[PDB]
DNA sequence: ACTCATGATGCACAAGTGGTTGCGCGTGTTC
DNA sequence: GCAACCACTTGTGCATCATGAGTGATGA
């Protein structure tokens, strides 16, 4: 099984805990576990409106040449496709 | 689908009967919900219980464990077993995450018709025993002879381990034991039965209506756990106690092998495709009423005039 | 011959020697096991390893329940961890003569008035909405309660008119109750006689015996005595949890269940709902210690 | 080639920088990125020796039942076996 | 000991193992906190340069002295395509420390004899239905040439496109057509990803053997064994596709990294160049 | 027969038309891309696209090294990319008479351990930019054999004997206690390799070991952009501060 | 001109403590 | 009694800025 990463920030204490019953957390906000495609997307569906006024970025086994995938919603560092190549972009201020 | 909140899941949301960790102990702590996690506090920390990828959770001397912690692991599936000295002391469960009562409907049918009773527990022989041939063999010559190659397999397994075992049985009905030999063969057949109960409730069986054992409510754990008590737990338990040397845990290496032999047997999934061979179901809205000539009948419908 | 269904809430339960140690806020008591028939473990509940090994070593069924058994979250073992309920369930259910003659029974429990023996499943599902339809519509009448049919959303518990929302918190809170004493006595709840193929399908059997009579008026009254704005679901679940105080429900649900499972008058078991504080009385000449 | 994930904080810049040369950095302090044992345990080894007074924690596949195993040094949050399962451990103040 | 921005090549992945390339235009490679950092004007983008084979700097990249350093470091080559085809090449120093693939390409090289074996080799990989053992060298020019013009022709014919009757030259092949635009974002690719392979297995890039006089030769001969299996379709199928107002060259990248992944393009130039030069 | 090498430093190069642009500190240099030759890049700079666009429009080798040549760092391609030395090379090492005549030819030719290697180092990297500059390939080597820079090792252990050996031993005698003495050594190094006739003597080796006949021969040119202003304002090289 | 180390300097977020409310998560005779 | 929400402090670390020092990673 692919292994999923989950990571949240300011994000209710109630979805911090949450996680923790599918996915361990290794460090504040920072969550990894093993699922297939529909735990996954099932889970990363809770997260969406679970998160609140929070942000949540999601990195997943895929069929790329690098090896995963990103999913994002209302994060700092959005994803950007360098032609079918996913690179984390980080806007500046 | 529906609203989703914490603590709160679906039957899909969560990892297949099959696909799960085995079992996790725990003792000396205090199971804890907070924040909508399953949190183990001991005394230098906490921890956080990944209860969507447990089957069950394995409860010891001195834990504590919360209503809210217990609503918890039932809504994750995880099954509950309070797994004392002596053996299980205790067992619990939620609602089964299988909306589909067939595979509890085939059960009954099998177990309530005496032929059909007669030839599961016959299926569950020969499972065990594939070599030898039961197609002549009545109940209680069944029992008689599971019982006398238990208890040949027992003693074999003393001997070439060399243990002195005092031709005794493991029986989840008030075993008591003080030698490494005994703590081992408790803490695999704890860990068996655990496993064999979450697998139960999770798909819908009753535990109950059992085949080979009667007269309680764990009666059909006790029948899908013999399957393979003989088969990993015993040779397990045997070799844990063969290598414990002095001043070691027994339960902590004991379990850690049992994990390692569930793991390498494959028990999880074997368990699940064994209780589908043994109620004779096929490879294939759950609800609905009853009915005499049209069988099934669509629910929530209100029958005017 | 009598079974006891204790129910413990904001509480911590241990042990000392043989008896349970019940650390309320009001005080400790110090009920001995083997009295305990059935443990409801309410909210607020912290229960101990050695508490959970007495109970289980005397028979005892814990099941995790809600404020006075409104919802089912989890259960052990069966009462004397007796199986003969279930196996009676099992074989009534297996065959068409026996499930054909429960689900008249139970229909006959619905019907007081009428005599069903004869009708079949089509006429008595007939009679069912016939019967519901008008307690809706008398339940109306009676509590000023606008009422045009039963609309609600399985998956959109918010979008609905009050009294639906009343009438799915107070069935639901039923179909808790339900499991819980199904739970206690050692049914499955999957094995139903008219409702089939569902994990709760006998829940939902037993429970439409008491809808009717229960559920349905709280739901009215709930309805009619409500603000707009108001947590509609929360004040049907504590009405229904206040009607369950009593415990004359349960126990009139342990009798209905042993009369429908066809077991004998003489091998019956009475449900005594005990309550610790208000049965102090009672429970003194048993054995059970007080402190405050 | 499993998945791998990597978390820092109060760490060198260089050390921050440096990971991204191998594993893209989806938010502040976690990288996650695809190589086999042998890329894996290099950039462990170089992680050990460039944090200095800092804290890391990895996530790799493994062959348990959850799937993964843990290695931290000097991480806030330890990791501790259960039965052979690792499941995180967070220590109390 | 271990230097932040200095890695061994055992700490890198192999040539086979990491992405094809990646393409920056109209940003600037630089290099803070030791990292690979491609700064753009809403924000910056920092790559794995372990993990790309070869970079590819399209135009308007200012890429500065210590991005170069740390590009070479990682062993990611650096190729500046521009319009009208590849227009310099960059690599730092191998990340192979063995000349055996190098000493045997030069020893069959020198040799006549053994050039003309390799140049039979490859037309036979080439084109395997056909015998060339009693084949020249000027006449391996011109049969290359002759089926290459009928592979252009017979895709152009296929995907319905006006092409112009020409091949694809590395050296000033300019064109606004959506075909020219395609073919060389295709062909550019596919050269920076034999100079990156190239470069990475201690190769001389120089010492080619249908093609010869410059030190670029090398590279395009291992990329003909490509060229028109891969690239040349990839960008007749682009063009065909397009549609108004879309960017020819980020889509004809896009198909042309399909095609490498699909056909393991990396993988299999590695073999290849195992095999052509006789390594057992 | 000029191949100027021009090393730029601490400086931003963009392209004006046809001619590349240097703005360093002192001031902006116009430089026309033909006689370019060499361009050493060395730290400090900020090479454009369009600038190395027109510089590989006049076979302009682009190297980036370290102050004044001591690392090797990354190169693109050779003089006009021309390979004929690079063939030269493979051909005379390839067969054991000319690699054997080629190592007698070397062998006629030719805290302080630490001094050592680094002066060795800084002679390796200049080595190897001017390989990487003529377009010699840096493995095929002689006496050395078998490593990514034996042909580096082998033309380094011309020059080790009477400069990196004086250099090494200068700054061991005159190190004081506690003080980098690597570092000391590569800046006496680059202070040596300032002047350019070692680049000069490198080069016009790197001719003779493979017997390249003196006609078809280049001379190379340690040209400076702000030290030589007046050997390059007749060339057409604009200046501007 | 580049890059890194360093010193202020501020800021977003997390973890703790403190009372306060509630006991919770709502289909199954609705087309 | 337990657990979530909430207010509110308290604190750790990250990111920015400005300054000054180096051009660096050191084997035949």
């Amino acid at each position: 099984m692919p292994m999923t990463v989950i990571t949240l920030k300011n994000v209710p204490q109630s979805l911090r805990g949450d996680l923790t019953r599918w996915m361990q957390e290794i460090a504040t906000g920072v969550y990894v576990g093993n699922f297939n495609s529909r735990i996954r997307e099932y889970l990363w569906r809770r997260v969406q409106e679970t998160m609140g006024a929070g942000e949540a970025s999601m990195c997943f086994a895929a069929r790329n040449e690098l090896g995963y995938d990103f999913l994002t919603e209302n994060a700092s560092r959005s994803v950007i496709d360098y032609d079918g190549l996913p690179l984390i972009f980080i806007p500046k201020e | 689908a529906g609203p989703i909140i914490a603590g709160k899941s679906e039957s899909s949301e969560l990892p297949r009967v099959e696909d799960r960790a085995t079992f996790i102990y725990i003792e000396h702590a205090k199971i804890n919900r907070v924040d909508s996690a399953v949190t183990v506090a001991e005394a230098k920390g906490v921890v956080r219980i990944p209860a969507a990828m447990i089957g069950v959770l394995l409860l010891g001397p001195g834990t504590d464990i919360s209503h809210r912690a217990v609503e918890l692991l039932g809504d994750t599936g995880t099954a509950l077993v309070w797994v004392g000295e002596q053996g299980v002391r205790y067992y619990a469960s939620g609602r089964a995450l299988a909306r589909s009562t067939r595979f509890l409907v085939k059960q009954a049918e099998l177990v309530t018709n005496e032929r059909s009773r007669l030839r599961v527990a016959r299926r569950m022989y020969q499972m065990r025993f594939p070599t030898e041939d039961v197609s002549k063999l009545t109940m209680q010559q069944l029992r008689s002879h599971e019982g006398a190659r238990v208890r040949r397999k027992y003693r074999e397994l003393s001997k070439k381990y060399n243990v002195p075992w005092k031709k005794r049985v493991y029986n989840p009905d008030d075993f008591a034991g003080g030698d490494p030999i005994n703590q081992a063969l408790s803490a695999a057949h704890v860990a068996l039965y655990g496993l064999v109960h979450s697998v139960v409730a999770a798909l819908g069986l009753s535990p109950g209506l059992g085949f080979v054992h009667t007269g309680h409510d764990r009666s059909f754990i006790y029948d899908v756990a013999d399957l393979y008590k003989a088969e990993i737990t015993v040779p397990i338990a045997f070799a844990v106690a063969a290598e414990a040397e002095e001043g070691q845990d027994i339960g902590q290496l004991a379990r850690l092998r049992t994990r390692d032999a569930f793991v390498d047997g494959k028990i999880l999934k074997r368990m699940v495709k064994d209780l589908q061979t043994l109620l004779e179901i096929p490879e294939e809205e759950p609800l609905s009423l009853w009915d005499d000539k049209e069988k099934l009948v669509p629910y929530g419908v209100n029958y005017s005039e």
